[PDB]
RNA sequence: CGCGACCUCAGAUCAGACGUGGCGACCCGCUGAAUUUAAGCAUAUUAGUCAGCGGAGGAGAAGAAACUAACCAGGAUUCCCUCAGUAACGGCGAGUGAACAGGGAAGAGCCCAGCGCCGAAUCCCCGCCCCGCGGCGGGGCGCGGGACAUGUGGCGUACGGAA
RNA sequence: UAAGGCUAAAUACCGGCACGAGACCGAUAGUCAACAAGUACCGUAAGGGAAAGUUGAAAAGAACUUUGAAGAGAGAGUUCA
RNA sequence: UACCCACCCGACCCGUCUUGAAACACGGACCAAGGAGUCUAACACGUGCGCGAGUCGGGGGCUCGCACGAAAGCCGCCGUG
RNA sequence: GGUGGAGCCGCCGCAGGUGCAGAUCUUGGUGGUAGUAGCAAAUAUUCAAACGAGAACUUUGAAGGCCGAAGUGGAGAAGGG
RNA sequence: CGACUCUUAGCGGUGGAUCACUCGGCUCGUGCGUCGAUGAAGAACGCAGCUAGCUGCGAGAAUUAAUGUGAAUUGCAGGACACAUUGAUCAUCGACACUUCGAACGCACUUGCGGCCCCGGGUUCCUCCCGGGGCUACGCCUGUCUGAGCGUCGCU
């Protein structure tokens, strides 16, 4: 994810959860040289990324 | 008095301009008091001041200040003339009783400089060519 | 520097985005005087605002 | 800016400048000789009724 | 299909928030579509939707504030937002009693010695 | 060796970015800016070079309070009134 | 002569107030006359041109009697784009060519709620000036 | 460096005339700025002597100037208790009160009193209200005039 | 070994106000040279000018004489003409160098303190209503506060005023 | 008649907004700046600080054949030019 | 008369400072463009025009939204100087 | 005469920021020099194939070499971004 | 006529004078005389479907609602809409909004640290913890509360 740069992990976590009715194991953020905050979000093992990609439309 | 604030004697330049110990402020001390009290209470607007007591080393000037924005002053006229934004710090411009004595105005054969508005606006007028249109 | 602040990072981010060319389509705009960017920087010659 | 742009004439000078201009507003010589195309005009100090105002 | 300020103005506050949150969602997807090629058709909408969020949110703060400046309308001690913002000098001008006030001494003079009207030489 | 051989060991910084000015003049040591002068409440403008004055005065910026003041005056400073509707 | 100070008369200042006037105003500017038939029928001299108004070219290379309909309006290039008014490019791709309103005459106004009321209000102003002069 | 017969000349341009030169290309626009005041004030105070209040005959001071006479500042006080005009009333009736003149002679006193006596007589006191009582001059002496006095009221000619 | 007035003085993220930066031509306080000038030169001048600094507003300051005068007198301020480049100052030299009268623009005048008179006649802040509310104001009603007797209102202020 | 105090008006205005004009300059002139101008760039910094207007009327701005790796050409075409 | 060429006679490279420069004095590769006695005050003489023991000029006034006008006209002003 | 493509001049007056060869004058351009100085610090390259329009200069292989662990080896700071 | 060279000419470039234009200056007039802790001036960063710059704007970001205006907008797309419709666009602007610094305000400027109030989850005040909203800068005025003082007394 690209994320709004003032975001914390507990905000990114209660975001990604709220929306793609998902749940999140851990968040892990950097700031791209460009100012865009990335955040790559591990999803709990019961629960797949490759499915929730197609829901959110990416792939 | 006042003391030319320069590193050591070092009043560089010509031997007229060449002093430091013995020389005096233009204003009076009372007007300095008014200055500094009106400069503390920047909200408040300075009126005017008595003398209370003196020493060899100081003078004790007690100063009358006003809130422009006690309703006890906006609402009563006569007093409601300080409120107006013109009078913002009267004591810094030299409009106080004491503060004006320094400017050296009056009427007559001595208040001749300051015969425009003030000391400066005398000469603004005298050191100008009125070069008319039409010559 | 590898130890940057954020304030310094936010600079370069900006500066970095300011280098890209001109979109070709600009040159078709009705009333142009614009042909090439002309405020471009190169790390080696012209050394940032730092 | 303080170049002496404007100038000066005595009243009398510039009254009898008008005289001389008016006196020669007769005399078809001078008036014609400004290319003032007065040839079929009836008379030269040309007076007209006060209907015209 | 524009979400005009016609049709919102007279609607319930909680209803607007749903229609806002409808649009918010919808916007988020249009950003995805932007990255995943999408289509010119979608890449226009992203503006219409953005702005329609304004069209909405406007009405919310409009209708809040209309309402909110109706409690304290009448009450003396009211908050800064609503207090009238002309200019600092201007909000420290005298009140409009506090110049057309006159000292009673002066009124007594205005009564006894008002200015007549008169032309002269006749 | 006061040239070329010394235009060499120039690693470490005096100036940096001022949080009021924008300029690159924070003295890190003195912690006074020396374009505006920071801890100093008042700007260091300066009657002094009129050139450096006319590089940052009311006008040069956005004037995003200001530019809509003079709007409001022109027409008369009213508020809390909306033009007659349809 | 003009008179009213509070108006310009300056080679440059209204040369400027041209290719800086907003689309608001350019309408009024981009107006063309009406043909004698309409100018009679309606008591209006000239109208702002509109997208689908039928028009006769009067000046220009390819003047004629062919009533073409307007297609679009560069109010930016500040010039109109008509129907058989067109030229063939090097590739065969036909491109229309620019013409002013001022060099064109309206032969059939495309009428409307908003355009009728102008035609009334212009014709009412005309006749009020003639009734005032009377 | 002088050469062969002139004057000395101490022209005073050693200071800085250059900075503080006032040119006068206001002069004519000012003329007009003024016009519009003279103009406006009159239309505002409609029936009232445009020039201003009545002002006294008065002698110029210093020895050369003796034989001249002026509009003075305002009529004296001593002057009024005599003409029978109350000083605070005078100020409302367009009668100019200086209250700061030492009156020394009966000559210039009565001379100057006659001006008030004159003024009273040719003054149409326009009444407080329309349906008003005493001292206001009658609806005939009222209709006749709307007349502003252009030029200085009862002008003082030597 | 207490409780209570006051006086002085603290603390309050108290209730309500407000001050601070900028702009800065013009405006006001102060401060303040040296180039320069004098064929040097320091006296003088540049020049109370630049920088410095402080302060204001739609203009700024001043203003109702401790003035002017020497007349047979005038009459707040400022401004323009004028005086007048004059009275004087000065290694009386370079320079400097104003004013008084007249004419004209405009032109308005007024307020305090004290002496006294008048049940503080006053003032401030609360609460309830009546109107008013996009420059917070009137009207009333409240043993709801408080200042003020070390002094708040009216008349009055010298051109007389009080009685 | 001081030791307390206020005040319109004329009066000043290279800063602001908004205008009107000229015996003006006319792009090495005119403001540093007719344009990405206080821009590019320089100095650590105070600060310094540029150059650069014009197709035609319309992009109608060379389609297509051909030579040439490509830059470039030759025809052709467009154009009142 | 001008271009090339031909001949015969003449002939040192300008500018400048300079008693004296072709100077074994200095500036000067060449070309375009820019470029240096300006404005104001005060005198002074010379001259032109108005009126003349006067004569003026303002500054003021009276007559404009100026298109021309920020002009022109007029004023016991006109003489308060 | 040609080219150029939009405006221009004659007289009588009035008004100038008014006429360049010069100021190691200002700005921009251009020569001669001149196809001149020069592309010299570290001993070092060669062959074959690939890729390619085009190869001494790229790449792969093979061969000869150097730095030679106080390095031309492997990681960082400040700086650089 | 061999080559070079010089002069002049016939044409090719290079350069960018001259001329001709001019949305800019300059000068001179007129009208008005526009700031702020409710939070300025100034800066930072961000924001367009394709956008680097200027410019415009502010997470509600190439604008917001409204009123005129009244069909465009456009380099190319794309669009709604019903152009019998706040109805495209533009101007106006008066309706709402105001990322970060800054007099810059909780304390410092690392971008960290907090305090005190509320409301979500957590709790089920159990405290964190996670989420959300309001305050907290210095000076000073009027008032209030709480005080101090072998200051001056009073009553005990
Ligand atoms: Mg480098
Ligand atoms: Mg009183
Ligand atoms: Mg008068
Ligand atoms: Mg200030
Ligand atoms: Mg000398
Ligand atoms: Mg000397
Ligand atoms: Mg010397
Ligand atoms: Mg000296
Ligand atoms: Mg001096
Ligand atoms: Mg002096
Ligand atoms: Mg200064
Ligand atoms: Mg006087
Ligand atoms: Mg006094
Ligand atoms: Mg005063
Ligand atoms: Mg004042
Ligand atoms: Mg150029
Ligand atoms: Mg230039
Ligand atoms: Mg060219
Ligand atoms: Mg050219
Ligand atoms: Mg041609
Ligand atoms: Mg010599
Ligand atoms: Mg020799
Ligand atoms: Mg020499
Ligand atoms: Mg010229
Ligand atoms: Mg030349
Ligand atoms: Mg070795
Ligand atoms: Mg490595
Ligand atoms: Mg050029
Ligand atoms: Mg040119
Ligand atoms: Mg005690």
């Amino acid at each position: 994810f690209i994320v709004d740069v003032k975001a914390n992990k507990h905000q990114i976590k209660q975001a990604v959860k709220k929306l793609y009715d998902i749940d999140v194991a851990k968040v892990n953020t950097l700031i791209r040289p460009d100012g865009e905050k990335k955040a790559y979000v591990r999803l709990a093992p019961d629960y797949d990324a490759l499915d929730v990609a197609n829901k959110i439309g990416i792939i | 008095g006042r003391k030319r604030p320069v590193p050591k004697g070092a009043t560089y330049g010509k031997p007229v301009h060449h002093g430091v110990n013995q020389l005096k402020f233009a204003r009076s001390l009372q007007s300095v008091a008014e200055e500094r009290a009106g400069r503390h209470c920047g909200a408040l607007r300075v009126l005017n001041s008595y003398w209370v007591g003196e020493d060899s080393t100081y003078k004790f000037f007690e100063v009358i200040l006003i809130d422009p924005f006690h309703k006890a002053i906006r609402r009563n006229p006569d007093t409601q003339w300080i409120t107006k934004p013109v009078h913002k710090h009267r004591e810094m411009r030299g409009l106080t009783s004491a503060g004006r004595k320094s400017r050296g105005l009056g009427k007559g054969h001595k208040f001749h400089h300051t015969i425009g508005g003030s000391r400066r606006a005398a000469w603004r007028r005298r050191n100008t060519l009125q070069l008319h249109r039409y010559r | 520097s590898s130890h940057k602040t954020f304030r310094i990072k936010r600079f370069l981010a900006k500066k970095q985005k300011q280098n890209r060319p001109i979109p070709q389509w600009i040159r078709m705009k009705t009333g142009n005087k614009i042909r090439y960017n002309s405020k471009r920087r190169h790390w080696r010659r012209t050394k940032l605002g730092l | 800016t303080w170049r002496r742009w404007h100038r000066r004439v005595n009243t009398t000078q510039k009254r009898y400048a008008i005289c001389s201009a008016l006196a020669a507003s007769a005399l078809p010589a001078l008036v014609m000789s400004k290319g003032h195309r007065i040839e079929e005009v009836p008379e030269l100090p040309l007076v007209v009724e006060d209907k015209v105002e | 299909a524009k979400i005009k300020a016609r049709d919102l103005r007279g609607k319930k506050k909680e209803e607007l928030l749903k229609q806002l949150e409808d649009l918010k969602v919808e916007l988020s997807q249009l950003r995805v579509a932007k990255v995943t090629g999408g289509a010119a058709s979608k890449l226009s909408k992203i503006r219409v939707v953005r702005k329609s969020i304004a069209r909405v949110l406007t009405v919310i703060n409009q209708t809040q504030k209309e309402n909110l400046r109706k409690f304290y309308k009448g009450k003396k001690y009211k908050p800064l937002d609503l207090r009238p913002k002309k200019t600092r000098a201007m909000r420290r001008r005298l009140n409009k009693h506090e110049e057309n006030l006159k000292t009673k001494k002066q009124q007594r003079k205005e009564r006894l010695y008002p200015l007549r009207k008169f032309a002269v030489k006749a | 060796t006061k040239g070329t051989s010394s235009f060499g060991k120039r690693r470490n910084k005096t100036h940096t970015l001022c949080r009021r000015c924008g300029s690159k003049a924070y003295h890190l040591q003195k912690s006074t800016c020396g374009k505006c002068g920071y801890p100093a409440k008042r700007k260091r403008k300066y009657n002094w070079s009129a050139k450096a004055k006319r590089r940052n005065t009311t006008g040069t910026g956005r004037m995003r309070h200001l530019k809509i003041v003079y709007r409001r005056f022109r027409h008369g400073f009213r508020e809390g009134i909306t033009p007659k509707p349809k | 002569m003009k008179f009213n100070p509070f108006v310009t008369s300056d080679r440059s200042k209204n040369r400027k107030r041209h290719f800086n006037a907003p689309s608001h105003i350019r309408r009024k500017i981009m107006s063309s006359p009406l043909s004698k038939e309409l100018r009679q029928k309606y008591n209006v001299r000239s109208m702002p041109i509109r997208k689908d108004d039928e028009v006769q070219v009067v000046r220009g290379h390819y003047k004629g009697q062919q009533i073409g309909k307007v297609v679009q309006v560069y109010r930016k290039k500040y010039v109109i784009y008509i129907e058989r008014v067109q030229r063939e490019k090097a590739n065969g791709t036909t491109v229309h060519v620019g013409i002013h309103p001022s060099k064109v005459v309206i032969t059939r106004l495309k009428l409307d709620k908003d355009r009728k009321k102008i035609l009334e209000r212009k014709a009412k102003s005309r006749q009020v000036g003639k009734e005032k002069g009377k | 460096a002088p050469s062969r017969n002139g004057m000395i000349l101490k022209p005073h341009f050693h200071k800085d005339w250059q900075r503080r030169v006032a040119t006068w290309f206001n002069q004519p626009a000012r003329k007009i700025r003024r016009r519009k005041a003279r103009q406006a004030k009159a239309r505002r105070i409609a029936p009232r002597p445009a020039s201003g209040p009545l002002r006294p005959v008065v002698r110029c001071p210093t020895v050369r100037y003796h034989t001249k006479v002026r509009a003075g500042r305002g009529f004296s006080l001593e002057e009024l208790r005599v003409a029978g005009i109350h000083k605070k009333v005078a100020r409302t009736i367009g009668i100019s009160v200086d209250p700061r003149r030492r009156n020394k002679c009966t000559e210039s006193l009565q001379a100057n009193v006659q001006r008030l006596k004159e003024y009273r007589s040719k003054l149409i006191l326009f009444p407080r209200k329309p349906s008003a009582p005493k001292k206001g001059d009658s609806s005939a002496e009222e209709l006749k005039l709307a007349t502003q006095l252009t030029g200085p009221v009862m002008p003082i000619r030597n």
